[PDB]
């Protein structure tokens, strides 16, 4: 559904002075398909001074397609135009015009036409394709000073679109130190979905604005120590190797963005996990209860009167910061907030005290996935001693129709079968064991690289799928699935499933298989 | 060589002015209800063949607008209600009675002109019809003799079951299927996402060995060779 | 009231002497805006739908061509905001161009002017009724009165897999159970009974594909499904309650809050917020019913509704465990 109906640069407006189309075949400095030929200038084209046209998918009268669009693409007036025709064809359009003869805002001829860029879409289309359909058209469509009909470009970008479904991203990620998330989502989207530009820009802790292309590229012819402060544990080095290529070049980034690139093997493993399929987990607290020492005082002025007109002016009318002052101010602060990483932000000793003072008092407590780090940005907030580790959302092998003797439903712990101080529940060192052993060198990315679809199967099943097949209840499933691992005359209990797939009583298997159990 | 006979039912037109015998009364046996009704056919062009169709469409969008009016406010005036619901009630079975009771005379004046026989219902029924006992067996007995038959439905939104079938109105709700009838679907002619199978309204405020649901069923056509020739 | 138009137009294509006469009712079809939407309402390809964008607005619009001895060339355009939904008013346009259609093969309405004068009302009276409720009888004729419906077009359903839960939203005693279909009201009323395996034989002895299709369209209009509600968790019960268990992880589960696998923690770590936002359980027992089978209302839907009408809370759940 994200097919490509037509990307198309008709000669259709050539209004200036002198050597192109005028009334002659179409012709142009450096590209003269001409002598009454085949004439294309749509999307899928071999182009060189001869070109083929071809014609595939566009739902409608393709030849009617082109007549219309000769005189259904031109604009008048400028800007960028959208024309949504028949249920099942849009085409986002991008004229820009500049008429000049010999003014060139030196060359054989001024060549300027209205220009005529525009690719198409089928009927299910999404805002960021169309701004990344404008943001492309505005690369490309800039000034060429020289009149160029580069049709490599065309090649490249028809290929471009077909062949990487993501825009452009980057393999190396930053940090979620402090700062990150609100300058991200103060603007939302400065500029094409772009984390180079993000991370530069949260980098020099400045906006700068140098462009940034989808996979072709088009040019337009400080160090801090807070950053290796917060980067200590995760990527300091090539990260500032990226400062330096964004303090010095532009468009050079893919020579030094990818090349630069028991515990010490899992230590890999957590970095090659957190870039597609794990996630960590933090808590949280919330001052929010009451019905109709130091904790009384607070309970009564957050029930019966609004709260911060009150508590947040005695602890300095009595000439004392003490246990009230730090469970009153910088707690409701972190209540603002809602991670813990204000509470890391703000200290100097507080990091030992704080949950410890929450288990004192009726502070409300929580524990969550943490807050809006979605795959659309970059890496949060690097491994220490103390963060929890849990993957959700990355599929994984299959049990019951192969019959493998490893056992893989996905159940509570999620994947049921000095070391991983960092995990903090049961599903990482599950899913791991599940993965591979700790021994193979290379081979072991290797096979990291093979999990996508994990030796080859789609998990169709999650645990409740046996209860659904057959009369396997909680008890019956857990107890042959706690021991599979080790003797497959428990698994091929069930695995003899073919002959309640072949069942020839029309009904129900249920029944069948609860008869072909003792047998 | 045509007709194009529109028909329908109207309940509570107990009596007038001498409006008698035009009247009838339905009721059921199991649990008692038991209501007036009457049934109206209007007949448009009767034994006529010609060339050059599409002035019946014409006609039939005049009979369109003026139809409520010329079903409602006529032989008998209690408070009236006008064309009741397919899937509740209707007058099909009696109406292939009635082409049937057309047909059996077909010796009595005897064109050289034409050789087949066809009687062709158009409904927007969803195929469901709440059909008295006795009628159903009798068309069946009739049906023996000469098979002459076709249905089809207008109303598109092939349902979740076997389509043809009738709920017994005999003086578990009692199905049947037939297996004579030749019933065909009319979808419109557009393309769009997912082609819901359900309506919805919003209200203010022994044996039993034929159901309809276990029976599987994709698409029917409409059959346009066994309705041109 | 979502979509919102505001002008519609009837053009036509004059004899040489005037170019394109305009037929406006009330924004406003100004100078500029038809100079440059001039190439589009001329078009070799005829009786297709074609909406465009301008600085103001969006004409949705069709053109037809007619009467091809001094070729007769008409559209009827139908020009609204320029970011609204505008999707669910595409039909409407081509049906008007249908009727049209027929207006002039039947009666000729666009070859004397009387008529072309009367035909203003009626984009008067569209004008009105529309934006007034969304469904127009309007009668012009002996032998036309137009008919118009605004469909809302809803989005694609998902998929309805075989071992979910149907939850109504809605209620069940708000519609007519006599017009439904006949397998919804075989399905409807072993709905509360959970599991989709279990209810299908349990009552409706159907196609399982057949059921899969019938909560397939009520997940379309107003059913919502969730996943199966076997007893992950037992230790959340040491807290005291008052008689609020069972549609609890129901409710919050329905508002698609949740990591699934529920383990034994999901459960008391919001079951606090539960209590300061305010004979057995035999609990070994909901197992062997779960294969195939041949204060005075207890507050569960009450408070979360009741402080639904405020949002931290729902901030604090949609952030979910």
């Amino acid at each position: 559904d994200n097919t490509s109906p037509i990307s198309v640069i008709l000669v259709s407006s050539g209004s200036r002075g002198n050597k192109l189309l005028f009334r002659y075949p179409f012709q142009r400095s450096q590209e003269h398909p001409a002598s009454q030929t085949s004439k294309p200038r749509s999307r899928y084209a071999a182009s060189n001074t001869g070109d083929h046209a071809d014609e595939q998918d566009g739902d409608s009268r393709f030849s009617d397609v082109i007549l219309a669009t000769i005189l259904a693409t031109k604009s008048e007036m400028c800007g960028q135009k959208f024309e949504l025709k028949i249920d099942n064809v849009r085409f986002v359009g991008h004229p820009t015009l500049l008429q000049h003869a010999l003014g060139q805002i030196k060359r054989e001829a001024p060549t300027m036409i209205l220009f005529n860029v525009v690719f198409a879409l089928r009927a299910n289309a999404d805002p960021s394709v169309i701004n990344c359909l404008h943001n492309l058209s505005r690369r490309i469509a800039t000034v060429l000073q020289h009149e160029e009909r580069r049709c490599q470009y065309l090649t490249r970008e028809a290929k471009l679109i077909l062949a990487l479904q993501d825009e452009v991203s980057a393999m190396a990620d930053g940090n979620e130190g402090p700062q990150s998330p609100f300058h991200h989502i103060l603007p939302k989207c400065k500029l094409a979905r772009d984390l180079k530009e993000a991370y530069d820009s949260l980098c020099t802790s400045g906006v700068v604005r140098l462009h940034i292309n989808s996979w072709l590229e088009v040019s337009f012819c400080i160090p801090p120590e807070a950053i290796e402060r917060s980067l200590k544990a995760i990527r300091p080095y090539h990260a500032l190797l990226l400062l330096s290529d964004e303090k010095s070049l532009l468009g050079e980034l893919p020579i030094d963005c990818s090349p630069a690139l028991v515990k010490n093997l899992q230590q890999l493993a957590q970095d090659a996990d957190l870039a597609l399929l794990q996630v960590f987990q933090l808590a949280a607290h919330l001052v929010y209860w009451g019905k109709a020492y130091m904790l009384s005082p607070n309970a009564s002025v957050c029930l019966y009167s609004p709260l911060a007109e009150q508590f947040s002016h005695q602890f300095p009318s009595h000439d004392l910061p003490s246990v009230l002052a730090k469970f009153s101010l910088p707690v409701s602060l972190s209540e603002f907030r809602n991670p813990l990483a204000p509470a890391v932000q703000e200290t100097q000793l507080i990091q030992m005290v704080v949950w410890m003072l929450q288990r004192r008092l009726l502070i409300q407590l929580h524990t969550y996935v943490c807050l809006m780090a979605s795959p659309s940005e970059e890496e949060p907030r690097p491994r220490e001693d103390d963060v929890p580790f849990t993957a959700r959302v990355g599929g994984r092998s299959l049990s019951t129709p192969n019959a493998l003797s490893f056992g893989s439903p996905t159940s509570s712990d999620d994947m049921t079968l000095a070391e991983l101080l960092p995990s903090g529940d049961s599903p990482l060192n599950q899913r791991m064991t599940e993965n591979l052993l700790a021994s193979l060198s290379e081979h072991e990315r290797a096979a990291i690289l093979s999990v996508p679809a994990a030796q080859n199967p789609e998990d169709l099943r999650m645990f409740a799928r046996l209860l659904h097949y057959f009369r396997g209840r909680h008890h019956l499933e857990e107890i042959m699935y706690n021991e599979n691992t080790r003797r497959s005359q428990l698994l091929m209990l069930f695995d003899k499933f073919r002959s309640v797939l072949v069942v020839t009583t029309h009904e129900d298997p249920v029944i069948a298989v609860f008869q072909a159990l003792l047998p | 060589e045509v007709t194009v006979v529109l028909f329908s039912r109207t309940f509570y037109d107990a009596k007038s002015v001498d409006e008698f015998p035009e009247i009838n009364r339905a009721s059921i046996r199991q649990d008692h209800k038991g209501r007036f009704y009457e049934d109206f056919y209007k007949v448009v062009v009767q034994n006529e063949r010609r060339e050059e169709w599409t002035s019946l469409l014409v006609t039939i969008k005049k009979l369109f607008i003026q139809y409520p009016v010329l079903v409602r406010l006529e032989q008998a005036e209690g408070f009236p209600q006008g064309d009741n619901s397919t899937s509740a009630q209707g007058n099909y079975l009696e109406a292939i009675n009635l082409s049937f009771n057309v047909f059996d005379k077909h010796y009595i004046n005897r064109n050289f002109d034409r050789t087949g026989q066809m009687s062709v219902v158009i409904t927007p029924g969803v195929g469901v019809f709440e059909v008295d006992r006795l009628l159903m067996i009798l068309t069946k007995q009739r049906m023996i003799d000469n098979g002459i038959g076709v249905d089809l439905v207008c109303m598109g939104e092939q349902p979740l079951h076997a389509v043809p079938l009738f709920k017994l109105h005999n003086r578990g709700d009692d199905y049947n299927i037939p297996h004579w009838i030749n019933h065909s679907f009319y979808t419109s002619k557009s393309q769009l996402f997912c082609n819901s199978f359900t309506p919805r309204i919003k209200l203010a405020g022994t044996l039993s060995a034929p159901p309809v649901v276990p029976g599987f069923c994709c698409t029917v056509g409409v059959d346009w060779k066994s309705l041109t020739t | 009231s979502g979509c919102r138009i505001e002008c519609i137009f009837f053009s036509e294509f004059h004899p040489t002497l005037g170019p394109k006469i305009t037929y406006q009712v009330p924004l406003f079809d100004t100078v500029q805006v038809y100079i440059i939407t001039k190439p589009e309402l001329q078009n070799k390809l005829i009786t297709v739908t074609a909406m465009e964008k301008k600085l103001i607005g969006c004409p949705v619009c069709i053109e037809h061509k007619k009467y091809s001895r001094n070729a007769l060339l008409f559209n009827l355009g139908f020009v609204c905001d320029a970011q609204a939904k505008t999707c669910a008013l595409e039909p409407i346009v081509k049906k008007l161009a249908g009727y049209l259609t027929t207006l002039e093969l039947e009666s000729s309405f666009v070859s004397m002017e009387e008529s072309k004068q009367k035909l203003v009302p009626i984009m008067t009276i569209l004008l009105e009724e529309l934006n007034a409720s969304g469904r127009c009888t309007l009668p012009i004729d002996e032998s036309n009165t137009i008919h118009l419906k605004v469909i809302e077009q809803r989005p694609d359903p998902p998929v309805a897999q075989e071992y979910d839960v149907p939850v109504f939203t809605k209620d069940k005693e708000d519609f007519f159970n006599s017009q439904w279909d006949l397998t919804t009201q075989q399905i409807l009323p072993y709905i509360d009974g959970f599991r989709h395996i279990q209810k299908i034989s349990a009552e409706a002895d159907v196609e399982l594909n057949l059921v899969r299709i019938a909560i397939q369209n009520l997940l379309y209009y107003g059913v919502v499904t969730l996943v199966s509600i076997l007893q992950y968790s037992n230790v959340y019960c040491p807290t005291p309650k008052v008689q609020d268990l069972v549609d609890d992880k129901s409710l919050q589960e329905a508002c698609l809050s949740y990591v699934t696998k529920q383990g034994h923690k999901r459960a008391s770590l919001r079951d606090v917020f539960q209590l300061y936002c305010s004979q057995f359980g035999l609990m070994k027992n909901l197992i062997r019913r779960l294969q195939k089978y041949p204060y005075t209302g207890c507050h569960s839907y009450d408070e979360i509704c009741c402080k639904t009408g405020m949002s931290y809370h729902e901030l604090d759940e949609r952030l979910e465990n």
